[PDB]
RNA sequence: AACUAAUCCUAGCCCUAGCCCUACACAAAUAUAAUUAUACUAUUAUAUAAAUCAAAACAUUUAUCCACUAAAAGUAUUGGAGAAAGAAAUUCGUAAGGAGCUAUAGAACUAGUACCGCAAGGGAAAGAUGAAAGACUAAUUAAAAGUAAGAACAAGCAAAG
């Protein structure tokens, strides 16, 4: 739509429901367009505070926000709120993060702690990979944890789960039958009358 | 800051393509042909023989002089007829 | 040299580029270059305008 | 009075006046006597001389006609022989 | 009498006459039709 | 067939140019009705022996109506035209 | 006063209006209003035993998926019918009259499963 | 906003893109090539110039074709290009009178024609024009030939010059069958009017029958894949081949 | 097929299954895929209509580049 | 020492310039009482635009309505020769922006929706926190009329000296 402002709470949660309600207007933000290509702020990897409260420290990207050009860091930039709050009791108080823009912050060599500028440039096997402007260098992307939060290596089969080896299996023979001919040969249906002629029109 | 090169019309004879649809019509009659003649001469590509009237063309000129424009000697002779009735 | 005049450097409509007149003068001249290129309801609307101008600028006024 | 017209947006001449007036360039008119043809036999002998005469307009009808009529109708004309040659102009008039 | 319930409402007797076949029926009825689509009516007609 | 003409006229056009109408320019007097004009005559060629009207191989003038209906359609006769008269006149002349 | 936003449907109207809710027809009336069902017409669902069926609704995680590629008919082409016809190629066992040998149909009429138009449901 | 073109060279633009512009050239050319037709109901001016009475000036003079209504049952006849002259009148011959509506009409006749190209008789309704038309044309066949689209100002008629140009074009052997003398001499009076049989059919069609027979023309059922990839798989192992 | 509706647009016709050819079916032949001239003028008002619509959304996407170049 | 309220900036819009078009939207359904899977009864625009209005009425008539710029020219002509209308011949020509609008404005539009009429059809109103609401939704203002805080006290266009 377009009266909707992306905030921090995933979307859909109870929280976004009621910060957008359908008769919403708020004043539209405006974002500088960054192209898929140009974006190099991924989930996982160490970045520097360029400005701010908590500028000149290092934090690990947990989050990003791409429709708000936000990267939010982990302990950093950090305000505090009471969460659990109860009308018997006052709640625990928590230290919350708040969103940083791209621009105020940039991404860490990955062996030296300093803030390196990158571009992107291909390799030779042709993955696309970010290179430092200065001291050129690869910076592997940071294995981070699936949202969802399964994983996948510790996962244990279970009913209603198919095993790996069972989904590689391939057993489809090409063949010029169609699933409503290969249905009745394989369960053996017999079928000799034929539909009389219709004019379609 | 520099300025953008000085606005220049465009030099050398000019022929539009017949086939667009939107060329101006005037642009494209016989009558058009000549100015680039005169503007540009031989350069105009446009055939001289071309200039004068073809013989269907002269026809349609001399045909035309005739009947409204007559000899010097026809006036002559009607002016003096002109004269001998009101005398 | 006089090769171009200055009027013909302005940006602007194609029918009041170096020209200037009154609005029926300017609703006239307007028909005459893209009359038959515009839209059904803007020609009747120009039509109309030029007819309400016609009766204002010929038929009244403080000044006979 | 069209003192805007559509196809072009100028002034329009009454021909009411040009086939009634002759102006001189100066500025005066000139008009015939009204009835100088009509019932001519009970008119008087003096009476008809008046009216054959060429009369002049005043400074109110003059200026009328000068709204009535465009200014293609107020120039210089150069004819050859022109019976009205010497009376295009006004001379020893102190006013 | 009291006024005011001249409509007495009979689904056959509306549809008849202001119904999608009986305004296709006559040109004059459909260009009822094409007038309500330029406007963006939601219903084109009973 | 009816030749009609306008009371008001048309101002001139130029040369590529349509003279726009307008609805005074649709009142209309009858210049004339041709069916009244005096009729001309037909000029045919007997292809057959005619009845009472001359002899085969001769050419003849009927009143156009008598013409059309019998002797040019039911093969009577044909068409006096420059190649019907030319072929015709080579059977008269070798005689 | 008429409602004209809402569906027409056969719970509007008198008595004598009725429509379908796109039930699919499985019979016919007969003279004298008597209904006459047709067992042809009426769908049957083929159903398979799933005994010893070792594929279940959802799948490992671990599991790699593959690269996506889309089926088109000239793979299709290549892996059924290129074989047979390259090798005929070399024996020199091959002529444009007997493409049906390969499994070309000239024409869908008399198949059970028309190709175009189609003949069975999904 | 504006559009691109002048409302007026739509038409031409709808020619020019699409099947309409895969139709043959000659038959495009006829549309657009409307020549006004022959004066029937005015008298054109015989010169250019003429010296006006009142001033005694030379003065351009142009002639003004009357409007014509030709209602859609003149395309089944045969009138002489006439049609309904939808106007008004003064009473009495003078301006300072009522304007009235007035409508003149063509007193249409019925009559039997023969063609010998045809070697039919057809019944049309036709007006005295015509029938001089066809007399100074000496014949009616002649007439149907001579005659150009626009002057002869009928759908039926136009039908009638394509089957005739068609016979002539093609020397159907279906004229006159059995005396082949009788049919020679048929086409040799009318050999002037041969022209190639191809343009021959395009003639008198209108735009909508022209769109339907150049769709009938090219209409093909889709070619099967399974023939095009052995048709490629061939020539391939063919060429590797050699 | 594509076909022409009533309403003069260009509308892609499915068709269906039948027992008789088209020619002798009576309810094929109440349908109309052909225009009336009286088309004519609403044809042109929805091009003159889509035309204002198109040059409206082009004209507010160049004024949002001039917001984002001011803002950056 | 405050209630009612007020403040606000971008949603979109406007006029040009450039540009013909090739935005014709899975599957299913719809001309039957549209959106109902199959046969019945089959399917097809229009003869001349009028009038208002002007002529201080009205009756002939009345620019636009109903074919390139500039010049010839408001000229020749036309006209109850009144109001008014009005040529041509012939010359000349290579053609993305805002001293626009900013929520009673700009489009009617948040919408041809709600609502109103049997129908054709007519037709709205309004929104406003911050970088973060995964920081308990901000601010900002003796500020409109209206009230309250605080009813009134012989005598009068309510004020002026
Ligand atoms: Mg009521
Ligand atoms: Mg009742
Ligand atoms: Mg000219
Ligand atoms: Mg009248
Ligand atoms: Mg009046
Ligand atoms: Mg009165
Ligand atoms: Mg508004
Ligand atoms: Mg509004
Ligand atoms: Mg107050
Ligand atoms: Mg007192």
């Amino acid at each position: 739509s377009p009266f909707y402002r992306y905030g921090m709470s995933r979307p859909g949660s109870i929280a976004d429901k009621r910060k957008n309600p359908p008769w919403s207007r708020r004043r539209p933000v405006v974002v500088e367009p960054i192209s898929d290509e140009d974006w190099h702020l991924f989930c996982g990897d160490m970045v520097e505070i360029l400005e701010g409260k908590d500028a000149g420290k290092q934090g690990k990207v947990v989050q990003v926000v791409r429709q708000r050009n936000w990267v939010v860091l982990e302990g950093l930039n950090t305000h505090y709120r009471y969460i659990g709050r109860t009308k018997d009791h006052r709640g625990t108080m928590i230290a919350s993060e708040a969103p940083l823009l791209h621009h105020q912050v940039k991404l860490v060599d990955p062996v030296d702690r300093k803030p390196t500028e990158i571009q992107w440039r291909f390799t030779e096997a042709g993955e696309r990979v970010r290179v430092s402007t200065r001291s050129g260098r690869i910076i592997p992307k940071p294995e981070f944890p699936r949202a969802d939060g399964i994983v996948p290596e510790t996962w244990t089969d279970g009913p209603k789960d198919t095993s790996v080896e069972d989904a590689l299996e391939r057993t489809y023979v090409p063949r010029l039958k169609t699933l409503e001919e290969d249905v009745m040969e394989a369960m053996g249906i017999q079928e000799t009358r034929r539909f009389k002629k219709v004019y379609w029109y | 800051y520099r300025a953008p090169p000085p606005p220049r019309r465009r030099p050398g004879p000019h022929s539009p393509d017949p086939e667009n649809l939107l060329t101006p019509r005037w642009q494209l009659t016989p009558r058009y042909v000549a100015k680039q003649f005169g503007r540009h001469g031989a350069i105009s590509g446009v055939p001289p023989a071309s200039l004068w009237p073809t013989p269907e063309q002269l026809r349609e000129l001399e045909a035309e002089e005739q009947e409204w424009y007559p000899s010097l000697a026809t006036m002559q002779e009607s002016l003096r007829l002109q004269q001998q009735a009101l005398e | 040299n006089f090769e171009k005049h200055p009027k013909e450097l302005i940006k602007g409509p194609v029918w009041l580029r170096g020209w200037r007149g009154n609005e029926l003068q300017r609703c006239v001249r307007k028909k005459k270059f893209v009359g038959n290129r515009m839209f059904i309801e803007d020609l009747h609307n120009l039509n109309k305008r030029i007819s309400y101008l016609y009766k204002h600028f010929n038929r009244h006024g403080k000044y006979r | 009075l069209t003192y805007c017209s559509t196809r072009k947006g100028k002034r329009k001449t009454v021909k009411s006046v040009v086939h009634r007036f002759l102006r001189l360039h100066s500025g005066l008119w000139l008009r015939r006597k009204a009835g100088y043809k009509k019932k001519l036999w009970k008119k008087s002998t003096a009476r008809k001389k008046r009216l054959r005469e060429f009369v002049f307009c005043s400074k109110t009808q003059s200026k009328l006609l000068d709204k009535m009529t465009t200014s293609f109708w107020k120039r210089r004309n150069w004819y050859a022989g022109d019976p009205y040659q010497m009376y295009h102009d006004r001379t020893n008039l102190r006013v | 009498r009291a006024r005011g319930n001249e409509y007495q409402p009979s689904n056959i007797k509306r549809k008849h006459k202001h119904g999608w076949v009986r305004r296709l029926s006559t040109p004059a009825g459909v260009q009822v039709i094409l007038r309500r689509m330029l406007k963006g009516r939601k219903s084109l007609s009973h | 067939t009816v030749i009609v003409e306008r009371w008001w006229k048309v101002p001139l056009a130029g040369e590529g140019r349509k003279p726009h109408l307008h609805r005074r320019h649709r009142v209309y007097k009858l210049v004339e009705d041709t069916k009244h004009r005096p009729k001309d005559n037909l000029e045919l060629i007997l292809t057959q022996s005619v009845d009472e009207i001359g002899v085969r191989g001769d050419l003849v003038s009927v009143k156009k109506s008598v013409g059309r209906n019998k002797l040019l359609s039911q093969g009577l006769a044909v068409y006096a035209s420059p190649e019907n008269r030319k072929l015709f006149e080579e059977e008269k002349s070798l005689r | 006063g008429a409602d004209r936003m809402s569906k027409w449907t056969s719970k509007r109207g008198p008595r004598t209006f009725t429509k379908s809710r796109g039930a699919k027809k499985t019979g016919i009336y007969t003279s004298d209003r008597k209904f006459v069902q047709i067992k042809e017409m009426v769908p049957e669902f083929v159903v398979p035993d799933l005994t010893g069926f070792k594929l279940k609704p959802y799948v490992n995680y671990r599991a790699p998926a593959g690269i996506d590629t889309p089926l088109t008919a000239k793979a299709l082409f290549q892996e059924t019918v290129a074989p047979a016809i390259e090798k005929d190629f070399k024996e020199g066992t091959f002529d444009a009259n007997n493409l049906e040998k390969y499994g070309f149909e000239p024409t869908q009429e008399g198949k059970l499963f028309q190709l175009y138009p189609k003949n069975f449901p999904r | 906003p504006l559009h691109r073109y002048p409302v007026h060279l739509w038409q031409k633009l709808r020619l020019r893109q699409g099947i309409c512009a895969r139709l043959p050239a000659h038959f495009l050319r006829s549309l657009e090539e409307e020549r006004t037709p022959t004066p029937v109901h005015y008298k054109p001016h015989g010169t250019k110039f003429k010296i006006n009475p009142k001033n005694g000036q030379r003065e351009r003079v142009e002639d003004v074709p009357i409007p014509v209504h030709y209602p859609p049952e003149s395309q089944q006849g045969l009138w002489g290009g006439e049609g309904l002259i939808l106007g008004y009148r003064y009473a009495n011959n003078d301006k300072l009178s009522k304007r009235v509506k007035k409508v003149w009409k063509p007193q249409l006749f019925t009559r039997e024609l023969y063609s010998e190209i045809l070697d039919k008789k057809f019944t049309v309704t036709v007006t005295m024009r015509t029938l001089d038309l066809i007399d100074e044309a000496y014949g009616f066949d002649f007439y149907i030939l001579k005659t150009p689209k626009e002057d002869l100002g009928s759908k039926f008629g136009m039908d009638l010059k394509r089957g005739m140009l068609l016979r002539l074009a093609r020397q159907d052997p279906h004229l006159h069958p059995e005396n082949p003398e009788r049919r020679a001499a048929i086409y040799d009076k009318y050999r002037s009017f041969v022209i190639p049989e191809a343009e021959a059919e395009w003639v008198g069609l209108t735009l909508e029958e022209a769109l339907e027979k150049q769709r009938l023309l090219e209409e093909k059922d889709p070619v099967p894949l399974f023939k095009v990839y052995v048709e490629e798989l061939v020539q391939r192992l063919q060429e590797q081949v050699l | 097929a594509w076909r022409r509706d009533i309403f003069g647009r260009i509308v892609w016709h499915k068709f269906k299954q039948w027992p008789i050819p088209w020619y002798l079916n009576k309810r094929y032949n109440r349908r109309r895929f052909f225009a009336m001239p009286y088309v004519d003028r609403f044809i042109r008002l929805r091009i003159e209509k889509h035309a204002r619509i198109e040059a409206r959304k082009r004209s507010l996407q160049k004024k949002k580049e001039k917001i984002l170049h001011a803002k950056f």
